[PDB]
DNA sequence: TGCACGGCTCGGCCCGG
DNA sequence: CCGGGCCGAGCCGTGCTTT
């Protein structure tokens, strides 16, 4: 959870750094590459590296048994980095079968 | 030790008919009103590290150029030169230039600018003895502002003037209205904490119902229409380490469950309007379209609950009133020296002076990487409310109220911690017609 | 205990290639009839089933029935051990081993041990496809292959006597078109217009492995699932489903 | 202070045209 | 049979609850 939680605040707040140079520019140039350089932009926090330690903490989650706090604590972190990406990422893809074994679904529906 | 408000009930008094006004409003701007459109790729397989840095640079872009347009209105801005063609300029021309704020620093002989556009950066200088210096000097960066001077071949544009997007010195008044009505501003109520005075809730909403003392407040209450929360609605699960010992509702769903509960014994003939803030069960970052329905649906299934975005602008009989929850005063007050939580009125009125609602990036404020940006202030309301500090203030600035609604939460550790000394329990009245607070209602007594 | 005899084991290395690339561990169901296998990727977003009667077999030899589970990279590597004009040999005693010998200029034999997999079986009723259009391999996979150059969706689009597969970027537009006068298309049966998109990176990796002379039919709808179709040397079939796009 | 992600470069294999 | 494509290796980077 620290690493979750420590990852998805810095990411809105990040410093973006020029992958020739090893200049870090405080938000992205509005041209879109590195000026006074001839390299492009990079993130210093992906978006993998939020998400990275999710599958395990679900299976913990829907596996044992931990105080509601925690799974309530787990079920909303999904959410949340799910929301934070509606409008770079929409959900475009459809899938042929559903229910997962999900638990956040199941404890919203009960 | 898990009671929810359930059997709160407060039934209206029968002594006072409800003067028959025809209710007249519209929400005029919503952040989920507009399609925003994700940035195609350049690429048959881009891979997601670039469209990221893609969105942030539309979001920047898309700023600039809403602010731009803002600026080119009053007539005394003209002959606006592009930062990339400014090098084709001689030494005896005066023109002007408008872009981004990089950064600033202060010495002897006056400020250091470094503007950037679309097309090419420039630096900047302002003499100290410039009548516009000191309001130029509480100026942070990422704000959209325009320079006039004179461009000279040494490589530093120097400046005699400096313009803030700011708000016009004169306009027109509206009509006046058939009969008076008033709004009642609220936020911050955190239910489900150890330090939410509940008693002093009840009592706020029996005088809603008619238990008051004088004639005047008997009259009041009586054409009372709307009422108005501006966030932090509940207290939230998991917001700061050890936060399970501080609730005594340590349940998301019970949270909300208690708060309907409690605004159920609002009069039917009064419209609530219900945002969110940064301790709810919404998006991480700024603009936050709504709650999350599948956690706060008891709110949502109210019969005279409308729930509105953050922020929003919404028309009560042709009045403008916007309405955010304020997250953008921590970080004025954090780079202008000199204010304090205590006064949060003169950092709104800086807020509303750039145009926006938070500029600065990567401070104190998470901001989400959309292709448009919707926190700038577009048209010019006759009413700001704002939360956040737990502190109560009022100011007027060229004749738009700036009104911080109070707290419900009694001073925490950290508060004491911080030496912060919140208001709790103060409720402005607000009269519609003119759009001004008129009376400040107390209910501190038992809180 | 059975012995199965298989001529060409070059062609069985890319059946089995093709159909591993989506899925991880698959349970061979073998029978008096033949092998038949099914399975979903973890994804949820591709089903492929596949079956071999004995007809194609030129030895074969079963008694009752049983399912073989094994990963799928080990059996693809010494499937690809194999070479074009040998004999591929599967044959398994009563110790829970899977026994693989080639038998060309030299008998070459491999041992591959067995894992048991969980078997969930799903079965998705035909549905109302408006639209069957048979057209050969190549083309199929040079269209996928510029379509993939300015845009990572493909659409479809079906029409009286006409079909279109199309691909759209940020700038940058493709496009293919053929009709039934055309040598690149068989038969077109629409009912109605369609129109349904599909991720160019499944169908990059369904299609890869499908010879420039060959028969591909695909049956789909409008906003919904895709069905495509090729027979294994004229009694054996494939079968993918894709989920749609938007 | 160990782990987890993500930009290059940079050869050794391969396979098909 | 010569050439692209693809896939490790090996360097430089980040980031690790907070009213
Ligand atoms: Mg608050
Ligand atoms: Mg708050
Ligand atoms: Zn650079």
């Amino acid at each position: 959870i620290p690493d979750l939680r420590g990852n998805l605040r810095s990411f809105t707040r990040q410093e973006f750094r020029c992958v020739k140079c090893n200049t870090k520019f405080r938000r992205p140039p509005l041209n879109g590459k590195c000026p006074v350089c001839g390299g492009k932009i990079v993130l210093t926090v992906s978006k993998g590296a939020i998400e990275k330690y999710l599958g395990t903490a679900k299976m913990l989650v829907t596996e044992y048994n931990v105080k509601n706090y925690t799974r309530q604590r787990i079920c909303l972190t999904e959410r949340d980095i799910d929301s934070l990406f509606e409008n770079v990422f929409p959900e475009t893809q459809l899938t042929l079968i559903v229910n997962p074994n999900d638990i956040c679904q199941r404890l919203v529906m009960a | 030790e898990y009671s929810k408000y359930e059997d709160v009930v407060i039934e209206w008094n029968p002594s006072v008919t409800p003067v028959q006004i025809e209710k007249n409003y519209e929400v005029k701007f919503d952040v989920r009103q507009v399609k925003l459109r994700p940035p195609k790729v350049k690429n048959g397989s881009g891979k997601e590290g670039e469209i990221i840095v893609e969105a942030y640079a539309s979001l920047f872009k898309s700023r600039l150029s809403k602010l731009k347009r803002i600026l080119r209105e009053n007539p005394e801005i003209s002959n606006v030169v592009d930062i990339g063609k400014l090098n084709y300029v001689s030494g005896d021309e005066e023109v002007t230039i408008i872009g981004l704020v990089n950064s600033k620093r202060e010495t002897n002989r006056g400020l250091i600018f470094e503007v950037e556009d679309k097309t090419g950066i420039v630096k900047v200088f302002l003499p100290k003895d410039s009548e516009d210096y000191r309001e130029a000097f509480k100026v942070l960066p990422d704000a959209v502002v325009a320079f006039k001077g004179f461009y000279s071949k040494k490589g530093i544009f120097f400046a005699n003037k400096f313009y803030l997007p700011d708000v016009p010195l004169y306009r027109k008044q509206k009509p006046p209205l058939e009969e008076k009505v008033y709004a009642i501003l609220i936020s911050d109520i955190h239910v489900g904490s150890r330090e939410f005075c509940e008693k002093a809730f009840l009592k706020f909403l029996e005088w809603l119902n008619g238990h008051v003392e004088s004639k005047e407040e008997e009259e009041i209450v009586s054409r009372v229409k709307y009422l108005i929360i501006a966030g932090d609605v509940v207290d939230g699960i998991g917001i700061y380490p050890g936060q399970y010992s501080d609730l005594v509702i340590p349940d998301i769903f019970d949270q909300y469950e208690a708060l309907a509960n409690l605004l159920a014994n609002v009069p039917e003939h009064i419209t609530m309007f219900i945002g969110p803030g940064n301790a709810d069960a919404a998006r991480p970052a700024i603009p936050q379209p709504e709650f999350y329905k599948e956690y706060a649906k008891p709110i949502y299934k109210l019969k005279n609950a409308i729930i509105i975005s953050n922020p929003a602008v919404i028309r009560l009989h042709g009045r403008d009133f916007l309405i955010a929850h304020g997250r953008g005063i921590e970080d004025v007050v954090s780079f202008v020296p000199g204010l304090t939580h205590h006064k949060p009125g003169l950092p709104m009125v800086e807020l509303l002076k750039m145009r926006h609602l938070a500029p600065t990036f990567g401070g104190k404020v998470p901001i989400a990487p959309d292709p448009e940006d919707l926190l700038v202030i577009e048209e010019v309301p006759d009413l700001v409310q704002m939360g956040h500090v737990h502190v109560y203030d009022a100011v007027v600035y060229r004749g738009v109220q700036l009104v911080n609604s109070a707290t419900w939460q009694a001073q925490t550790e950290f508060q004491k911690m911080v030496n912060i000394v919140p208001t709790p329990a103060k409720v402005p009245v607000v009269d519609v017609e003119s759009a001004r607070v008129v009376k400040v209602l107390d209910f501190s007594g038992w809180c | 205990p059975f012995e199965i005899v298989f001529e060409g084991a070059k062609e069985f290395a890319q059946l089995i290639e093709t159909a591993s690339r989506l899925i991880d561990e698959a349970a061979f169901k073998v029978t008096e009839e033949g092998i038949s296998m099914r399975a979903m990727d973890p994804s949820r977003v591709v089903l492929i089933d596949l079956n071999l009667p004995a007809s194609i077999f030129s030895k074969y030899e079963v008694d009752g029935e049983e399912t073989i589970g094994v990963n799928m990279d080990h059996l693809k590597k010494v499937l690809k051990r194999g070479k074009a004009k040998e004999t591929l040999i599967l044959r398994k005693g009563e110790e829970n081993f899977l026994e693989i010998s080639l038998q060309g200029t030299a008998t070459r034999t491999f041992k591959l041990p067995l894992i048991d997999v969980e078997e969930i079986e799903v079965d998705l009723p035909e549905l109302p496809f408006t639209a069957k259009v048979v057209i050969l391999g190549d083309v199929i996979k040079e269209a996928v292959k510029d379509a993939s150059l300015v845009s990572d969706s493909m659409k479809f689009i079906a029409k009286e006597n006409e079909f279109t597969m199309r691909a759209e970027g940020e700038t940058q537009e493709v496009e293919v078109k053929l009709t039934l006068e055309d040598e690149g298309l068989l038969d077109i049966e629409v009912q109605e217009e369609t129109k349904s998109a599909y991720g160019i990176s499944y169908l990059s990796d369904m299609v890869k492995g499908l010879g420039k002379a060959d028969e591909v039919t695909i049956k789909f709808g409008n906003e919904m699932p895709m069905q495509m179709e090729y027979y294994i040397r004229d009694e054996g079939r494939l079968i993918f489903l894709l989920a749609p796009r938007v």
